[PDB]
């Protein structure tokens, strides 16, 4: 009754203190520091490969760490592993549930995880002693669809869900070591820091949170957007990240100063971002949109410079290689281009 | 941060009038189709009346038709609901929802139990 | 214990140290400038080393 | 006035070959356009390209200058190739008709009935029967131009004339007409249902499309083939050869138009603007 | 370089064997129709599954494989996981026409499914599911549809209506008022690319999977007619 309103008044005053601590450390905006640097140019990438074997819309892809093999998931229940140099498909893994909303590729290359509307995160063993691709585990503790999954070892995948819960698992025994709570709505994508000591998570409540992986506790919360956050990615030096929401705007948050630095919005783009990823230098910010075409944002001036094209439907997945060579973008027309 | 704080009224007699105001802030008001949902004591969430981006395509729930008048003021980032001829069936808390995405005609999952873009609510108790 | 949980979280987040946005901006700019030399997409590479 | 027949040739050969090459290309280098009905459209564009490349010019000259410019063996080559490609184009028109018949009157069991392999097999059978019809006269004004006066004589053997005009135009006409009759019935039924079930709370398009199709087919190829049947039955007195020449030129005009009738979808139009 | 040529050879030999099986899967996957079946808690979709986070129910009528799947595992918000279903033939939307208190909730859910960027090409098969409970409730008389829908006092049974022989002129007016509510939400925005096919169903209807066959066949035939510039 009265204690709830009292604690809510204290929480409001404390949020005002947080806001005043964030507006005091606002010396000058990133656009003012970057007014003296040269523009990026006009990045004109061309489709160096078109990978076509999927029956239905491609919902997620992930690059191997060798920057050559990639895995892609489509809603026909197929998880195909391509050789992006020769455009041969190494494996074609027939899933159990068609509705696969994500996939990952073990940072060593041994295992592959997927998992969608069946609330579990299946994990597949690629290099088996018999040569067959079988299911290694099925992590089945989530209550709601599974909207991302990022390997952290050969044993320690972390997983986002459609029940506001990220859950760090333990693939050996098969049960979640930690559970990260604090989001209000569906949590849509996560992105491990390059050292994997912490990660960020974007949710359908217009907010992102920074999770310590060891302590299992929300470190910081970033809320500057206006609608669902569909895509998130870390800056290559792990000290910043970019959210892409459905209010048709990408933003660059920084974990240190704890604010928003850039806003990647224009007055003609009224379609929402479905994917983001940086370039190996952290200057180009790829961003897949609903108007069926990616962009390439100069991520220090906010000026567009470059536009990708050539997809029939919305661009769902988008990921730069680990060495910075290519940029593979899948889309709901079941074709996976590769740019350069 | 997207916030929508309502400021309505308290106790009215059956047949009374009351005007709920919902100062929306933290987001561009003009791009979203606002709403009004209510939760009657001992019941679930139900939708009362919406309004499009401009104030052109109004809609109502049957029980609220003829009595309530939903009107937005895009200049001051606020949403109104005028209530006339209040009946005891209208006792509830009135949340001022808005819609997930902008520039859309579908307002999806707006009366969900835990929904993100929605006010704390104001209690409109009609009795004697 | 619910608003207690929310407010203890909001307090814990109100303790970390913040730097100025000018310093973080300068750090991001400096990383981009220092790694600009090994970005095959920013600076397009010749067809010899490009494997695609 | 043969001087303007030069402009006729220029606007006809160029339109035919350019349009049919553009169709073949946009089907070849677009992954969206490679459906199970566009293999028939590719067969059509191939037949029409061969016609507009090496049938229209020689028959055009022979019409304008009443003397065969090529040799005797050239006459034989031109005769065989035109009888082949005209029949192939008409038969693939009939096959496109039966294709969208199965697609409209059996919509659920279609994507499992007309796949890519059966489509390619049907196209191959079309061209095989066309080539069989074309190579019939090689085996075995009576024998007048076959005295090599430097003219080209169409195969006027009456049995071959009746069999070529039957297998080439009159049977595809039958099939294509009753197929499109049924498709028109169902299209108009669905239109009237939809238009009653849309105007409960406060146009002819199947006619236009099916008429364009069957009309650009029959206006161009029915004159010549009734003329040919007459020339066979009656003789050179009933039909003189310049009439047959102008009427064949009508059919080659049809092959000029075909890239516009079966390639009007927004998928083709987008894949064309992507090419230009 | 013999080892490298053997690498490329045994890689092509595997891509070929994979694309063979994948063409087989393409053949199977296209002769099968997917049908997102969604309703409400009390609607009665559980009883139209007449066979985890999804209840797939395969059935086959007239040698065509249908593949229907309720989605129960997820929570109440459905704005993100529903985009997964933009490639289904139909969307079977089942509603109980008896509980008037929760009929505007179904109207709003239908209006949000209809006007959605990704479901804007999907046609809905509308099942009004508890016709016998509706007959009972409206013949009793204690529950008035004009308390929840004030424009039911100015409604007149459609002329094209087909009142089943043996029923009241009150049950028919009640049925068709709700059917017309959904149909007017349908026609107010649906521009020929998707349709709504309303039905009246009980809980004992044994001919309820033929009505999905006849409506999917019509959905797809209109799709073909419409892509041939022929409608
Ligand atoms: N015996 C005789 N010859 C001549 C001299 C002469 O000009 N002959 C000639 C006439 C017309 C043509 C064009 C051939 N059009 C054939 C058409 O495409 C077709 C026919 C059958 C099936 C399918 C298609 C060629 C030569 C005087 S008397």
């Amino acid at each position: 009754q009265s204690e709830l309103d009292q604690l809510r008044q204290e929480a409001e005053q404390l949020k005002n203190q947080i806001r005043d601590a964030r507006k005091a450390c606002a010396d000058a905006t990133l656009s003012q520091i970057t007014n003296n640097i040269d523009p990026v140019g006009r990045i004109q990438m061309r489709t160096r490969r078109t990978l076509r074997g999927h029956l239905a819309k491609i919902y997620a892809m992930h690059w191997g760490t060798d920057s050559r093999l990639l895995v892609s998931a489509s809603q026909d229940g197929k998880l195909i592993i391509w050789d992006s140099y020769t455009t041969n498909k190494v494996h074609a893994i027939p899933l159990r549930s068609s509705w696969v909303m994500t996939c990952a590729y073990a940072p060593s290359g041994n295992y592959v995880a997927c998992g969608g509307l069946d609330n579990i995160c299946s994990i597949y063993n690629l290099k088996t002693r018999e040569g067959n691709v079988r299911v290694s585990r099925e992590l089945a503790g989530h209550t709601g669809y599974l909207s991302c999954c990022r390997f952290l070892d050969d044993n320690q995948i972390v997983t986002s869900s459609g029940d506001t819960t990220c859950a760090l698992w333990d693939i050996e025994t098969g049960q979640q070591t930690t559970t990260f709570t604090g989001h209000t709505g569906d949590v849509m994508s996560l992105s491990l820091a390059p050292d994997t000591r912490l990660f960020v998570s974007g949710a359908c409540d217009a907010s992102a949170k920074l999770w310590d992986v060891r302590e299992g506790m929300c470190r910081q919360t970033f809320t500057g957007h206006e609608s669902d956050i569909n895509a998130i990615c870390f800056f290559p030096n792990g000290n910043a990240f970019a959210t892409g929401s459905d209010d048709a705007t990408c933003r660059l948050f920084d974990l240190r100063a704890d604010q928003e630095l850039m806003t990647y919005s224009h007055d003609n783009i009224i379609c929402g971002i479905t994917s983001v990823s940086f370039s190996k230098s952290g200057r180009l910010l790829l961003a897949g949109y609903d108007d069926f075409n990616c962009n390439v944002w100069d991520a220090l001036k906010a000026d567009r410079a470059g536009v990708l094209a050539g997809h029939d439907n919305r661009v769902s997945c988008l990921g730069v290689t680990d060495d910075g060579m290519a940029v593979a973008t899948g889309s709901w027309d079941s074709f996976l281009k590769i740019w350069n | 941060q997207v916030q929508l704080q309502e400021s309505g009224g308290g106790l009215v007699q059956p047949g009374g009038s009351l005007r709920l105001s919902c100062a929306a802030s933290g987001f561009t008001f003009s791009n979203y189709k606002m709403n009004w949902v209510r939760q009657a004591p001992g019941k679930g969430l139900e939708w009362v009346s919406d309004i499009s981006q401009s104030g052109a395509s109004i809609s109502y729930t049957g029980s609220v038709k003829g009595r309530f008048t939903i009107s937005r003021d895009n200049a001051k980032n606020t949403l109104y609901l005028q209530m006339n001829s209040l009946k005891p069936e209208d006792t509830a808390v009135y949340y001022c929802a808005r819609c997930p995405a902008p520039f859309t005609r579908d307002c999806f999952d707006v009366t969900s139990t835990t929904y993100a873009y929605r006010g704390q609510g104001t209690q409109v108790t009609v009795s004697s | 214990a619910q608003a207690r949980k929310l407010v203890e979280q909001l307090k814990m987040e109100a303790n970390i140290d913040r730097i100025k946005v000018s310093k973080a901006a300068a750090d991001l700019m400096a990383y981009c400038e220092a790694h600009a030399k090994e970005d095959p997409l920013l600076t397009p590479v010749p067809a010899s080393e490009n494997p695609f | 006035a043969v001087a303007l027949a030069g402009a006729l040739l220029a606007l006809e050969v160029l339109a035919t070959v350019g349009g049919n090459l553009l169709v073949i290309v946009a089907i070849a280098r677009t992954p969206r356009l490679q459906t199970m009905t566009n293999v028939f459209v590719t067969s059509l564009a191939t037949a029409d390209l061969v016609v507009g490349l090496l049938v229209v010019p020689p028959g055009a000259t022979l019409a304008l200058t009443g003397r065969w410019p090529l040799g005797a063996t050239g006459c034989e080559l031109w005769t065989s190739v035109d009888v082949l490609c005209v029949t192939a184009s008409i038969e693939t028109l009939c096959a496109l008709a039966v294709d969208r018949y199965l697609a409209v009157t059996n919509p659920l069991r279609y994507g499992a009935l007309v796949t890519k392999r059966r489509a390619r097999a049907a196209v191959v059978l079309v061209w095989v029967v066309s080539a069989a019809v074309s190579f019939a006269p090689i085996m075995s004004e009576a024998q007048r131009c076959h005295s090599n006066p430097h003219c080209c004589a169409f195969a006027s053997n009456i049995p071959y004339a009746l069999l070529s005009s039957s297998v080439s135009f009159y049977l595809p006409l039958l099939v294509m007409l009753f197929v499109y009759a049924r498709v028109f019935l169902v299209a108009t039924r669905q239109l009237r249902l939809l238009r009653r079930e849309l105007g409960r709370f406060p146009e002819h398009r199947a006619l236009r499309t099916l008429g364009l199709i069957v009309g650009t087919f029959t206006l161009c190829w029915l004159p010549f083939f009734v003329a040919n049947v007459m020339r066979a039955l009656g003789g050179p007195s009933l039909v003189p050869s310049p009439a047959l020449l102008a009427l064949n030129w009508l059919g080659y005009a049809n092959s000029a138009f075909n890239p516009l009738i079966y390639c009007r979808s927004p998928d083709f139009r987008s894949a064309f603007r992507r090419l230009l | 370089t013999e080892d490298q040529r053997n690498e490329e050879k045994a890689q092509r030999e595997a891509n070929k064997k994979i694309e063979k099986q994948l063409q087989k899967d393409k053949q199977v996957y296209r002769a099968t129709h997917r049908l997102l079946l969604l309703g409400a808690d009390n609607s009665g979709k559980s009883t139209i599954v007449k066979q985890s986070g999804i209840f797939e129910t395969k059935f086959q009528v007239d040698k065509v494989n249908f593949h229907m799947f309720d989605v129960g595992g997820q929570r109440d918000e459905r704005r993100k996981w529903i985009q997964c279903f933009n490639d289904v033939t139909a969307i079977i939307f089942v509603v109980d026409s008896s509980d008037y208190n929760r009929l505007q909730e179904a109207l709003n859910l239908f209006k949000s499914i209809w006007n959605n960027r990704w479901l804007r090409t999907i046609s809905v098969i509308l099942f009004l599911n508890k016709q016998d409970l509706l007959a009972e409730k409206v013949l009793a008389g204690k529950s008035k549809i004009e308390d929840y829908f004030p424009e039911f006092a100015r409604y007149t049974t459609p002329e094209d209506a087909t009142p089943e022989p043996g029923e009241d002129p009150r049950v028919t007016r009640a049925k068709y008022f709700i059917r017309d509510e959904f149909l007017r939400i349908s026609t107010a925005s649906g521009d020929g690319r998707h349709y709504c096919y309303p039905h009246f169903t009980c809980a004992v209807d044994t001919e309820n999977a033929r009505r999905i066959f006849n409506d999917c066949r019509d959905i797809i035939q209109r799709m073909h007619l419409r892509q041939y510039e022929l409608l």
